[PDB]
């Protein structure tokens, strides 16, 4: 409701139909182990922001017991509950598109057979700042083509949710495990990518700071790992 | 009422995925058996055809049995005195099997590579099941394959559909005969998951979402203002 | 009001040099800027609208850039026709104020 | 063709009014608005105001009191009037069409000098 | 002249009454709809013949308010050229202050001038909150109603 | 509720007891023909506004099928549902008196036997701008005497409703057919007159535009016409 | 019977089996709106008349509420009841062929790929005077080939009726909606064409005027229009 | 604050001419204006309150008009006693600022 406690973590939130369960499939086994809220560093949505992109499970790779079990076990299988909250007054306008893209293969900014380096396809808690400059070996950051050559308007076929600061300030997207294999290596392959894209730009009133924090809180749910490293050899 | 919009029917139609050209001539003093076009192998790549690539990449995953129709037609643009009656071996190399390097290799008589022997002018037809390693093919792969090192980000061997190799079983005549082979793939028992955005920009690579630089805007401009109908 | 400060005031360059006029606003225009070109005793003509989009009948030598408050007008490989006074105008919040102006002269 | 012919008396004593008009040939005032921009000689362009495509007008912050804009939709004429004229009003007055809410198709403009 | 996020944003302006906000025809194979998900899959086939689901979304501040009137001109008719002709036809007077998202179902067409028009007009001027001046934006959405058919599959080239 | 659809028209509104049925008599025969919302041009309530006055059925005389049937048929009989909506922020103050006056015979500004001309007693969709100058042959526009020699405070005996921008922004007045004849010529005689009068002046905050739109939406209901022009001669 | 009243119209006629229902199919939906008798201008059947041709719904395009709704609505669907009455004494002889031709595509008088102009394929209440001169862009008017290259004797396969002035003076042909689409644009496409052709020439006695009026009375029945322009957008 | 600009500064007229002093405010007074008359070394006396209502002991030669921001003080058929400095004061929003002042002199 407003004191959702998951593990030793607790967040305060608002919902009436806020959870977007992706493709109407709740995450389920093929909690109570690594299921807690991991609250990423708040991004600053300024007036000239282009967007942010976090890879999952790569955004949670240093996050405590989850990131420990991610590198301890080879194979894993996790769903997610992603809360994106952009707290504001009733004077801010603007609109975020919080979208979850399964298998978001990125495009390099050099074209041809040039591929994106592991430094940039796995950026961690920092994510990809889409308003920054293209670095050598990084992805293309042109937000109109969704970093993959497909237009930004057609990004609503993926499980998405708007944060219209006029209407709400939170977006919850309940991600299941989406892959073509039943279990996979969590360290070399990103299942989904969370993107938070300002479509309508942030307008502040005169007398307000032209910036606004965005908090992403990812709770991994129904997280499984491989039976090896605890399976007996007898 | 909407049976044309099924993915069994939208993705399931015979497109031209490969057109190769092999020749019937002697290998006497022939070094390279590909520059001579004595044979041609082709890694089965449905994303080589950008009309079928743009339809397959409307989905994240796709699982289909395959269906290959092979049309071989001859041609003799030299002095010939007769049109020869030729037989083509259309050999399906499965995923993980070795490809031919010569037209008289051991691979052509390998029993585990299924091969079709058919006449030129006639047509071949066979079906290959789902030979992927995942439970579906990956139109898009956000990550690396099999390795912790650099593995090209989306280039994965899970999407290996096999290989088709083509030679003429016949020996040479005194004239050169040019057989052009057209492979027609039809995805059957198609099922697809996670619909994606349609691709607006053209392609630069296979297996990569890279679009060309300084390309043209896909959203086309009005002839007036936003109020102009 | 949004006050445009167009720096510099005048430039001396040859036909082929690169000219980068600049406008910087007090408020945030949100890329709703238009650049104008004017000759001596002639009407102003529109070069760049929306701070990046070249208008109709504008050559590809002109290139609007910049976002937010600061906006550059980079002109590459000047010709003989491209000498005159250049004025910004923002079209965001009514009033639609101009900038100061950059004139081009030959070295 | 989209043309806006400016027309003014151009010889007006100060502390008087202005009847400097723009006949609109090519488009309609019900579907597009007209921006007014003056330029004194030596100094740069200065916005005066814009009557919108249906009735509404905007002005300078310093010239809400002096300037006033109306239009005739049938005769396609746009009217600019000013009160309390000074020597700083010696300027070529221009009309425009609102293209994507910007301003273009500027006429050659009537130079209107306020003199004794 | 380029693709950007600003092309999805329908700009709204204060102190404009009885003007038009936007206007488009409803050929969903050309124009604004050619690159949408509907019009990329419509242009794979030849004949569509269904109802459309048209949405708008007001993204300006919570204190701003306006009335926009959303006219549907059916095919065969002329699109309106003042606010009053829009009101005398099929419309919604949509108060931006109250309803932040409107959903409008375009009637069954078989549209393959023609296909219909769809315009938006300022009923009232846009009232902005104090010392918050500039432009606010609309986001428009298109989809298909579930009676939408699609037949005679064809091939786009490049 | 908030998507009231009447014909091919639709308006969005608010009500809890908002409808003022005049004299507790719902309009009734002695819909589904001309019953739709006709939305007049929005008036600009500036700080120095004195009021507006629309005559009915004269305000709807050019309004589509209603105004067509008004001049086609001689005799008619209509009730009305008038929505007056003055959208504002929570920073505007001021108060409108939306009043409906049956048989509002106007006073000429010249006195004596001088009568008001047909140009001014039938002003149409424009109405009477009570803050404008008295023209030759027009009514008197002095709002304190209600244009008829009776004081403005006593105007609440007529079926009225306040728009206090502190409290609400809408006024709905459901007008029946009020006449001493059962049917009458709609083109020469105005049954009621809607007036929208600012009693408390519009005060805007510093940083707000000193003006505020007022939208009048008149829906003619239980509209009857004479049986002639379709009665058979046999 | 003899005072058939349809709307505010009334005609006086004679029938015993006079109605020719075309192809034994009564017009029916897929009255009481535009269903009245529209009585065209009476044609003068002189001794040297060749015939007249009216296109439907083009003959009723300026006819009141029907012609208003024909240009208001794009799509429409109407059947017809056409009364052709040639009042005469018991001294006139002669024979009219009143025929209704579905999709009467006309032939141009220039041959080849020359097509007939919209001025002449849609002549209105006037119809096509088949005894007049061929104009530039008009149809061929040679009545023996029915303006379409098919002989006049074979025109009885279409739903027809004779007016033999010896026997009767009226012809009633009840036309249904005949088209390959369920609804169509009434302004660009003519469903049927009524033709009134003198086969046996009009002979008058000595002392009679060599001319005789022909009255065509078209009553549109089961007239439907498209649901758009009154369908709600909500 | 609401700043009153009382134009003109001084007027020369004869006893019988029409004098129209004028005040214009920055903000909106909403007719809460008072006009004052002052002689040389005498106290200011109130002529018009509420921008139209003549005060007690004021002749009908004075007539306040105007609404909103601009307010006129029309004086018709001047007498000999009606020469002096005239000051507006608005009474709307605390501070109650004055205008500049209009003095009357004889031609």
């Amino acid at each position: 409701v407003q004191q959702i406690t998951l593990g030793n973590s607790t967040i305060t939130t608002q919902e009436a139909a806020n959870a977007v369960v992706c493709y109407a499939e709740w995450p389920e086994y093929l909690d109570t182990s690594v299921c807690r809220f991991y609250t990423l560093d708040s991004k600053t949505w300024t007036t000239g922001s282009k967007g942010w992109c976090w890879k999952l499970p790569d955004a949670l790779k240093d996050m405590g017991v989850f990131g420990q079990n991610m590198f301890f076990h080879s194979l894993g299988r996790s769903g997610y509950t992603v809360h994106v909250q952009c707290n504001a007054t009733k004077f801010h306008s603007g609109c975020l598109l919080v979208v979850v893209i399964p298998e978001h293969q990125l495009a390099s900014h050099e074209g041809g057979n040039v591929s994106v380096k592991y430094t940039f396809t796995h950026p961690g808690e920092r994510g990809i700042d889409l308003s920054s400059a293209n670095e050598v070996g990084g992805p293309v950051k042109d937000v109109i083509y969704n970093m993959n050559g497909t237009l930004l308007g057609n990004l609503l076929i993926f499980p998405h949710q708007f944060i219209n600061l006029r209407t709400n300030n939170t977006a919850t997207i309940v991600i299941p495990y989406i892959n073509s294999v039943p279990i996979d290596s969590m360290t070399r392959h990103n299942n989904v990518s969370l993107m938070v894209i300002p479509i309508a730009p942030l307008t502040v009133p005169t007398g307000a700071t032209p910036s606004l924090p965005i908090t992403v809180t990812i709770a991994p749910m129904c997280t499984e790992f491989s039976g090896i490293r605890s399976k007996s050899i007898v | 009422n909407g049976s044309e919009t099924d993915v069994e029917c939208f993705l399931g139609r015979a497109a031209c995925v490969h057109v190769t050209e092999i020749q019937n001539k002697d290998a006497t003093g022939i070094d390279n058996h590909r520059e001579a076009k004595l044979f041609n192998d082709w890694k089965i790549n449905l994303s080589s055809l950008v009309q079928l690539r743009k339809k397959l990449e409307l989905f994240t995953y796709v699982r289909f049995d395959s269906e290959y129709t092979i049309l071989a037609t001859a041609s003799q643009p030299d002095s010939a005195n007769y049109s020869s009656n030729l037989v083509v071996q259309a050999m399906y190399v499965p995923p993980g099997a070795p490809n031919p390097k010569e037209w008289d290799d051991y691979t052509w008589q390998s029993a585990s590579n299924p091969s079709v022997f058919f006449k030129v002018g006639d047509t071949s037809r066979f079906s290959v099941p789902y030979v992927g390693l995942a439970s579906a093919y990956n139109c898009f792969y956000d990550g690396y394959s099999h390795d912790d090192a650099e593995t090209q980000y989306g280039i994965t061997v899970l999407n290996h559909m096999g290989s088709m190799a083509f030679r003429i079983v016949n020996e040479h005549d005194e004239h050169k005969t040019l057989v052009k082979i057209r492979v027609y793939h039809r995805a059957k028992h198609v099922e697809a998951w996670i619909p994606r955005a349609p691709r607006a920009l053209p392609y630069t690579s296979i297996g990569r979402t890279n679009y060309p630089k300084n390309t043209e805007p896909v959203i086309k401009k009005r002839k007036g203002d936003i109020k102009s109908y | 009001d949004i006050v445009l400060t167009q720096s510099p005031a005048a430039l001396s360059a040859a036909a082929g040099a690169t000219v980068a006029a600049t406008c910087r606003a007090s408020g945030n225009i949100h890329n709703a800027l238009a650049w104008y070109q004017q000759k001596a005793g002639k009407s102003p003509q529109l070069l760049v609208y929306a701070a990046a989009a070249l208008a109709a009948g504008v050559p590809s030598r002109f290139s609007g850039s910049g976002s937010g408050t600061a906006y550059a007008l980079a002109i590459n490989s000047l010709a003989a026709d491209d000498f005159g006074a250049y004025y910004c105008q923002h079209f965001w919040s009514t009033p639609y104020t101009f900038g100061g102006g950059t004139k081009l002269e030959i070295k | 063709a989209v043309q806006l012919a400016e027309s003014g008396p151009a010889l007006v004593a100060p502390s008087q009014a202005l009847s400097i008009t723009c006949t609109v040939a090519g488009f309609s005032l019900t579907a597009y608005g007209v921006a007014w921009v003056r330029q004194p000689p030596g100094a740069g362009l200065e916005w005066l105001g814009a009557i919108w495509a249906a009735g509404a007008t905007d002005y300078n912050a310093a010239l809400k009191s002096r300037a006033s804009i109306a239009k005739d939709n049938s005769k396609s004429q746009v009217f600019l009037a000013m009160a309390s004229l000074a020597t700083a009003d010696t300027a070529a007055y221009y009309c425009a069409r609102e293209w994507d809410a910007y301003g273009d198709y500027w006429g050659q403009g009537t130079t209107v000098t306020v003199s004794a | 002249t380029k693709d950007e996020v600003n092309s999805y944003l329908i700009p709204l302006n204060a102190n404009r009454q009885n003007e038009q906000v936007f206007g488009t025809n409803l050929f969903i194979g050309d124009g604004v709809f050619k690159t949408t998900l509907l019009g990329e899959i419509v242009q794979y086939y030849t004949h569509w013949s269904g109802s459309l689901r048209f949405s708008l979304m007001y993204t300006g501040p919570a204190l701003s308010s306006a009335k926009l009137i959303l006219a549907y001109t059916p095919p065969g008719a002329r699109g309106p050229q003042d606010r009053r002709e829009a009101m005398l036809g099929t419309h919604v007077v949509w108060d931006i202050g109250l309803q932040s998202t409107i959903v409008m179902t375009i009637p069954w067409t078989s549209g393959v001038t023609s296909a219909g028009f769809l315009s938006c007009w300022y009923q009232t001027s846009l009232i902005l909150p104090p010392e918050t001046t500039g432009q606010v934006y609309l986001l428009s959405f298109i989809s298909a109603c579930p009676d939408f058919k699609l037949r005679l599959m064809k091939d786009t080239q490049t």
